[PDB]
């Protein structure tokens, strides 16, 4: 620590050295609220989480219930242990609400003043964060499992949208279009993600248990679609063993990551498609829904967490070593975001509250009464 | 008649015998100014739909010149050796 301090200001070693450090040191000392508390509005599970692209300060959510709560994550208040209180909720009584489960929600990239919701009944919404009302609303023909947003390109608003229809619905904020469509699929898809690196790529994950890679552009077909066993090269080419229920890239965007119901999970070159054969060990996934997670960003080695079962669990992204489980949930966590600025972790589960993982190992120093054993002499 | 009889093909040849676009493309300079202004542009619109690889509809009403504008985008294409 003071090593990594006296070699900065001397300029033995870059100044990046220590940030990477210190981050990772964060990462692995992830804990419960130690100095935090998520307010509690959702009365049923919590299905989604998304932290704000720029300044990382106010958090959305979406209940199984139908309503949204935006949430406020720093301590505007001088004593410690704050209360992460809630700016404003789309409840019941709110004309426009989702009649049925949100399903996944999402801050709009390069600015905070718009979001996009969709649920289970059916449509996609976007809304007015100043005046929390909707602008534009997309219907369609079948439920809506998840829904992504470019949060690189500059060229172009179009939204992915997968449906429990086995075709991918591309709609476009500039305009209306929701007609382009894009077939390769056989069932449901369950996950769709853009690549940070590449505007026009997608990623989209389905039943079938293949995972394709889409150019949006492109006029024929998909690009890769991702095989297991990598064998020479549809109908064929699973890229799973079960149901892929999920799709996160790294941080770059060279290497994607995708989870399925075989309690299985992978990670693919972005390029190419081959599979860099990382093993990750046994990642319980039952989920019949889309499994939303994270990667770490900023750090020494990159990490990942994925929801297991009751707990969320820290991986090595190329390394592929299980780090900690955090236990902390009593119903299965289904969504979790990562606040790169400061390396903390929020989780939504099925019993109703957003739970924070703060660092650790900083602790207030005395001149503790809870602390000790009472047994009997 | 049409170059299917190779000896023939051989006769005509014997008989017989520069803008750039951001992803590099290059057109015939001895082609480029035999035609008209909006002709160029449905050239490049034409390149632009090759860096999409999509297709397009070019509907510009008779009397324009459809073959033209196809056969610049052809052979700038084959000039150019993308």
């Amino acid at each position: 620590m003071l090593g990594f301090l006296s070699a900065r200001q001397t300029g033995l070693e870059d100044p990046l050295r220590l940030r990477r450090a210190e981050s990772t040191r964060r990462v692995l000392g992830l804990e419960l609220n130690k100095d935090r508390d998520v307010e509690r509005i959702h009365g049923g599970g919590i299905n989604t989480l998304d932290i704000e692209p720029v300044e990382g300060r106010y958090m959305l959510s979406g209940g199984s219930d139908g309503v949204i709560v935006l949430y406020d994550l720093e301590n505007s208040s001088r004593q410690s242990y704050y209360t992460c209180k809630a700016v404003c909720s789309i409840g019941r009584d709110h004309p426009d609400v989702h009649r049925y489960s949100v399903e996944t929600v999402q801050w709009y990239p390069h600015d905070t003043g718009m979001f996009t919701s969709s649920s289970f009944d059916k449509t996609l919404k976007v809304w007015d964060t100043n005046t929390l009302q909707t602008a534009d609303v997309f219907n369609f023909e079948e439920t809506v499992y998840s829904h992504h947003m470019s949060p690189v390109s500059t060229k172009h608003c179009l939204v992915a949208v997968g449906t429990r229809g086995p075709k991918v619905q591309l709609c476009d904020l500039k305009s209306g279009s929701c007609s382009h469509i894009l077939q390769g699929h056989r069932q449901e898809i369950l996950a769709v993600s853009w690549s940070p690196r590449y505007d026009y790529i997608l990623a989209t994950a389905s039943a079938d248990s293949r995972v394709k890679l889409w150019d949006v552009r492109r006029a024929s077909g998909c690009l890769i679609t991702l095989d297991q066993h990598n064998g020479k090269k549809e109908s064929a080419n699973t890229a799973h063993n079960g149901k892929v229920n999920g799709l996160c890239f790294t941080s770059d965007g060279l290497h994607l990551l995708t989870v399925g119901t075989d309690n299985r999970m992978r990670l693919w070159n972005s390029s190419n498609g081959e599979n860099t054969l990382v093993n990750y060990g046994k990642v319980c996934n039952n989920s019949k829904k889309g499994l939303k997670f994270t990667v770490s960003c900023g750090c020494s080695s990159e990490f990942v967490f994925v929801p297991y079962g009751s707990t969320i669990a820290v991986y090595t992204v190329y390394s592929g070593e299980q780090i900690t489980m955090l236990k902390g949930h009593y119903k299965t966590v289904d969504c979790c975001v990562f606040q790169s600025n400061f390396q903390e972790l929020y989780s939504g589960s099925r019993d109703c509250n957003i739970l924070a993982w703060v660092p650790s190992l900083y602790e207030p120093v005395p001149d503790n009464p809870a602390f000790e054993d009472a047994w009997s002499s | 008649r049409d170059d299917g009889d190779e000896d023939y093909y051989k006769q005509r040849l014997r008989r017989w015998n520069d803008a750039e676009f951001d992803e590099g493309f290059k057109v015939p300079g001895f082609l480029f100014k035999k035609l008209f202004k909006y002709q160029q542009t449905g050239v490049r619109w034409l390149w632009e739909l090759h860096c999409q690889q999509a297709g397009g509809i070019l509907g510009d009403e008779m009397g324009l010149g459809k073959t033209i504008q196809i056969i610049a985008f052809l052979a700038g294409l084959s000039y150019s050796k993308i």
